[PDB]
């Protein structure tokens, strides 16, 4: 059972997938390969809830039917500068324009 | 192996190289370091293109039931222009 | 006419199974290769139907004639019923290109008289008014 | 030269439906004895081959989306070996049971289509044989001894 995720921090979004049996620390490990930051410098989030490095992704909520390839679940990432952990900050995507007239019902 | 696709508004999307090569345009944009800038595709469009890359690689040649790829009406036209440019 | 049914007269019990979110239009090609519409299938419904061996079927979105797949391919041909088992015709969505899926959505939101009022390149006007049609798709498969 | 095959179809179908209580609505000169001869010749066919008449009235399975194929399938097989007068009588009699069974299954709009297909097949696939064999006038006198 595979979940599909967007790991997001500031203006960065990682499109990756993992298993439900996979754990949050294992997800911090694949972040390390991509962003070159060890897991001890990583805080992961689902909405505003820090994820334990031992909880499986299914326990946090990431299931097959809430993390699909066409609608992937969002995981917040926060890095540690030196001693202090940075607060989670995610810049939103741009907004679409107003719906043109010939497309309005 | 991943690739960084950068939208017009500066958003950086880190997708697998295999997924991004769904687009023949992105294929040539990388074959001429592992980055490419889309000066014309905003982040709300480019994020949806990357979801299609995941969706396409997941369900192509898959015997299981295939879900619809959803497209909200407010992004449909912009996404079409992007799909036409990227050829995917 | 290489894409036609064969008048075998040998019955073939088939189960049309709609594993797609679309309302499916079963299309039978008669012995001259002309497509004939059959009753539609709501999403997620199945029908045990009476067909014949060597016949040709294809499956479409009943509203927009978008092409669909049947057992992961273009056309379905009923075969011999072994052990009293019916033949399954699992009808599913294909993986449309992003462009085609976008063309589907824009078509569903814009009247064809207003395609050319959209602020897009002139090539996309042609693509929008190039609606999917069984006839032209039948002739493509013929040259294969 | 020739007769209007459309009127021959309309007059015959209107007669075949009246034999079961149905009145038919929506819809070069042909003599009167041509129509009345096809009536008796058709009713004679059906009594002589009531086995084939019965199995045909049963195994029609008419729906609006199969009626066209059913007609062409039976008519192609009927004249597969060739055309003669008895098979032309069976042709009208087959078109009769399709109109009857159409109204039985509450599919009366199909009667108009069946009449159109019968007229098409006559003007297109039987007219050469009919006129090369004395026309309908030759047919009335082949059945003459039976009236």
């Amino acid at each position: 059972m595979d979940v599909f995720l967007m790991i997001r921090r500031h203006k960065t979004t990682i499109f990756t997938d993992a298993k439900e049996s996979s754990t949050v620390f294992e997800l911090k490990r694949i972040v390390e390969g991509i962003l070159k930051r060890p897991p001890d410098e990583q805080r992961l989030y689902k909405d505003d809830q820090l994820l334990d490095d031992g909880k499986t992704l299914g326990e946090c909520g990431f299931t097959s039917q809430t993390a699909r390839p066409q609608a992937p679940a969002t995981v917040g990432l926060a890095f540690r500068a030196d001693d202090t952990f940075e607060a989670l900050c995610i810049e939103p995507f741009s907004s679409p324009p107003e719906l043109p007239d010939v497309m309005k019902p | 192996m991943y690739v960084k696709l950068i939208s017009s508004d500066g958003h950086e999307f880190i997708v697998k190289r295999e997924h991004a090569l769904t687009s023949g345009t992105i294929k040539a944009m990388l074959s001429g370091t592992n980055e490419v800038n889309f000066r014309e595709i905003p982040s709300h469009v480019l994020s949806k293109v990357c979801m299609y890359f995941t969706y396409k690689v997941r369900y192509t040649n898959s015997s299981t039931e295939i879900p619809e790829f959803p497209i909200a009406p407010e992004i449909a036209l912009e996404l079409l222009m992007a799909a036409n440019f990227l050829d995917c | 006419p290489v894409l036609r049914s064969v008048n075998s007269r040998e019955p073939s019990q088939v189960i049309f199974c709609n594993r797609s979110p679309r309302v499916v239009l079963p299309v039978w090609l008669n012995f001259d290769g002309e497509p004939q519409p059959y009753p539609t299938l709501p999403p997620g419904t199945g029908r045990r139907i009476h067909s014949y061996r060597g016949h040709l079927w294809l499956f479409r979105d009943a509203g927009t004639h978008d092409g669909l797949l049947v057992n992961q391919t273009e056309l379905f041909v009923p075969s011999l019923n072994v052990d009293g088992q019916p033949i399954f015709a699992n009808i599913t969505l294909p993986v449309y290109t992003l462009k085609e899926r976008c063309l589907q959505v824009v078509r569903s939101l814009v009247k064809p008289e207003n395609y050319r009022r959209l602020d897009i390149v002139r090539s996309l006007y042609e693509d929008l008014e190039d609606h999917p049609n069984v006839q032209k798709d039948l002739e493509r498969l013929t040259q294969e | 030269t020739g007769y209007d095959n459309r009127e021959i179809v309309m007059k015959y179908i209107h007669y075949k439906l009246s034999q079961r209580g149905y009145e038919w609505d929506a819809g070069s000169p042909v003599p009167p004895v041509v129509h009345l001869t096809l009536r008796q010749a058709g009713d004679d066919f059906s009594r002589r081959y009531r086995r084939d008449f019965a199995e045909m009235s049963s195994q029609l399975h008419l729906t609006p989306f199969t009626a066209r194929g059913r007609f062409a399938t039976v008519v192609e097989e009927l004249f597969r070996d060739g055309v003669n007068w008895g098979r032309i009588v069976a042709f009208f009699e087959f078109g009769g049971v399709m109109c009857v069974e159409s109204v039985n299954r509450e599919m009366s709009p199909l009667v108009d289509n069946i009449a159109l297909w019968m007229t098409e097949y006559l003007n297109r696939h039987l007219h050469t044989w009919i006129q090369d064999n004395g026309g309908w006038d030759a047919f009335v006198e082949l059945y003459g001894p039976s009236m």
